[PDB]
RNA sequence: GCUGCAUGGCUGUCGUCAGCUCGUGUUGUGAAAUGUUGGGUUAAGUCCCGCAACGAGCGCAACCCUUAUCCUUUGUUGCCA
RNA sequence: AAGGCGGCCCCCUGGACGAAGACUGACGCUCAGGUGCGAAAGCGUGGGGAGCAAACAGGAUUAGAUACCCUGGUAGUCCACGCCGUAAACGAUGUCGACUUGGAGGUUGUGCCCUUGAGGCGUGGCUUCCGGAGCUAACGCGUUAAGUCGACCGCCUGGGGAGUACGGCCGCAAGGUUAAAACUCAAAUGAAUUGACGGGGGCCCGCACAAGCGGUGGAGCAUGUGGUUUAAUUCGAUGCAA
């Protein structure tokens, strides 16, 4: 049924400065979607993982809902 | 009850006016296996309110029904260890039951000359809606209202 | 977690929404789970019989759609 | 006294007992009640109906205060963090948000050892 | 007179609960298993379907007693259209 | 390689696998002694110490409770540098190589096909599950073998005594390692079968609960029992099942 979003286009890394194809893996409460769910694949979860993580740091993204 | 469902208890209708409320009225009046005298004091409560309102008692019965049948009960509940007072609502069929048995035992503490002329002011009363009955069901209204707090609790 | 009321908007459904919100968070899941310390062993013998269970029923799914009863 | 008309409740509802205090904007603590203090011992405490006694006796501890409009910070995961919100409610006031408040440690610190009971 | 903790006979109990087994076949090196499990159903191991099981027995049920309806036979000590 | 390794970033660094070639030319496998690595706890010195928490203290529980529960709490857990070398250090399964029917996944490469595409056909590495032949006492293992075979190493020889004593070696210590005998019993043991039991679980039924009516426990009396009393207060029946 569902199919992983970055096989569709050619992505070489998840690029941290991107906020579309973020903000949406990430849930209202700032938490980080399994694969599980977001039907994607295992190759960029990590990345996408890290791209968020990055992300956070810098402040682009919020660890929490609050903050 | 636990294997079998089975429905309701038919129950020969009312002789001197065709309705089966008024039989299982009298029969749950009747206390220790006493039918005879039963059947006397509903037909003498039923003709006094038969002079008072109108001719056709049978709406004046009706009435003083209606305004203290119950549509809301209190069920009493134990899920995760605390005693929860559900409200549901019931079906007529017990709606009218516990309606009719109240009024039972408020006639009994009126306390008049006779448990005929008791039964007849009690019932009476209920016409114009002053009566404890209406008294009981708005009681049991207030308890409701603030069962409301318990109406989303477990086992809805 | 956080929800503003909208226009329209009992506390019923108001309340819905917030305990909606609470497992979709998982908040109270994961404070029972920190309630009590828990062993590297006890994490992983617990993962691995959950995984087992879970791969379990999975295959005895297909299993009871391939036979046929009655 | 000093009459604001917007404030906060919080609903600390632990495994034993509950805690509810309304607070204005910044914090300043305007009233609190209790399980305990409701007249409640041991098991009788951590009933939801003792976190739903406790609301109202906090509601018109305040009420001297003119409060209608306030926010509710439910934090804790014992029983009457559902019940204290519509008790509140029944009390006579706009609910203005709802946050979950509770804090969850990104797995610092070491919990205590499981019971053996 | 003692020992029901030596016994026979008799009785209570779970409980009228629905179970307890055998033959042949098959499986297992074997003790044994299967039958008796499973999907339903029933008051029930009651019945049905599936099923390496096919049947069978003791129990369930039935046959015995009473009550509920009618027909025929005899009419006093019972009955009187 | 095992022990193990989990925020993100930077510096230094090891191995693995895939594609197409080039090159060396048996340079290989295994390994007694030897060497190195090796969870946690522990030991030495100097730091650090929020949380947790041996010991210890108090409070409960209990016939007792040096425990389980509660409130506290030092060592330790953290860092640096040494020492220790032990674990249910487990896949309870030595390393290396070859051969032997299959199926579904996960994960990482890689060649192609109208690459049309959010489509399939191949090829490798690693990795879970099921299962065939075979093997196994059985459970089970089953191309990642416990199958069919070869190379070498380690180990075993009834249950206790005992992985203990003594001796050697290592260690600051705790101790580790190598490792007996006298004596004693006729067993100890593994897997599986039927029952029985579980302060194990799932489903189903019964006035078992629920919904109702009427009661008992309150009063008086009748009656039985216990107790007590007496010369005897005859004897039996003590949870439901007196
Ligand atoms: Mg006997
Ligand atoms: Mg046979
Ligand atoms: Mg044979
Ligand atoms: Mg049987
Ligand atoms: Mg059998
Ligand atoms: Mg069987
Ligand atoms: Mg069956
Ligand atoms: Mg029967
Ligand atoms: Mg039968
Ligand atoms: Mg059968
Ligand atoms: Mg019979
Ligand atoms: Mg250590
Ligand atoms: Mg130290
Ligand atoms: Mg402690
Ligand atoms: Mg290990
Ligand atoms: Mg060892
Ligand atoms: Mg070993
Ligand atoms: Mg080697
Ligand atoms: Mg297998
Ligand atoms: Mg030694
Ligand atoms: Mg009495």
């Amino acid at each position: 049924r569902k199919f992983c979003r970055f096989t569709a286009e050619g992505v070489q890394e998840i690029d941290y400065k991107d906020i579309a194809t973020l903000k949406n893996y990430i849930t209202e409460s700032g938490k980080i979607v399994p694969s599980r769910i977001t039907g994607t694949r295992a190759k960029y979860q990590r990345q996408l993982a890290r791209a968020i993580k990055r992300a956070r740091y810098l402040s682009l993204l919020p660890y929490t809902d609050r903050h | 009850p636990r294997r079998r469902v089975i429905g309701q208890r038919k129950i020969l209708p009312d002789p001197k006016f065709g309705s089966e409320l008024l039989a299982k009225f009298v029969n749950i009046l009747m206390v220790d296996g006493k039918k005879s005298t039963a059947e006397s004091i509903v037909y003498s409560a039923l003709e006094t309110l038969a002079q008072r309102s109108g001719k056709s008692e049978l709406e004046a019965f009706e009435v003083a029904l209606e305004n203290v049948r119950p549509t809301v009960e209190v069920k009493s509940r134990r899920v995760g260890g605390s005693t929860y007072q559900v409200p549901v609502e019931v079906r007529p069929v017990r709606r009218n039951a516990l309606a009719m048995r109240w009024i039972v035992e408020a006639a009994r503490k009126r306390g008049d000359k006779s448990m005929a002329l008791r039964l007849a002011n009690e019932l009476s009363d209920a016409a114009e809606n002053k009566g404890t009955a209406v008294k009981k069901r708005e009681d049991v209204h207030r308890m409701a209202e603030a069962n409301k707090a318990f109406a989303h609790y477990r086992w809805l | 977690p956080v929800i503003k009321v909208r226009e329209n908007e009992p506390f019923d459904v108001a309340l819905r929404r917030f305990k909606r919100s609470c497992e979709k968070a998982g908040v109270l899941a994961e404070v029972r789970r920190r309630e009590f310390y828990e062993k590297p062993t006890t994490e992983r013998k617990r993962a691995k019989a959950s995984a087992v269970k879970r791969h379990a029923k999975k295959l005895a799914r297909e299993n009871a759609r391939r036979t046929r009863l009655y | 006294r000093k009459q604001v008309s917007d404030g906060v409740a919080h609903i600390h509802a632990s495994f034993n007992n509950t805690i509810v205090t309304i607070t204005d904007r910044q914090g300043n603590a305007l009233g609190w009640a209790t399980a305990g203090g409701s007249g409640f011992r041991g098991s009788r405490k951590s009933t939801p109906f003792a976190a739903q006694v406790a609301a109202e006796r906090c509601a018109d501890a305040v009420k001297e205060y003119g409060i209608k409009n306030l926010e509710v910070m439910v934090k804790g995961p014992g029983p009457g963090r559902e019940s204290t919100i519509r008790a509140l409610n029944a009390a006579g006031f706009r609910i203005t948000n709802i946050t979950d408040v509770t804090p969850i440690p990104h797995n610092g610190c070491r919990p205590p050892k499981k019971r053996r009971v």
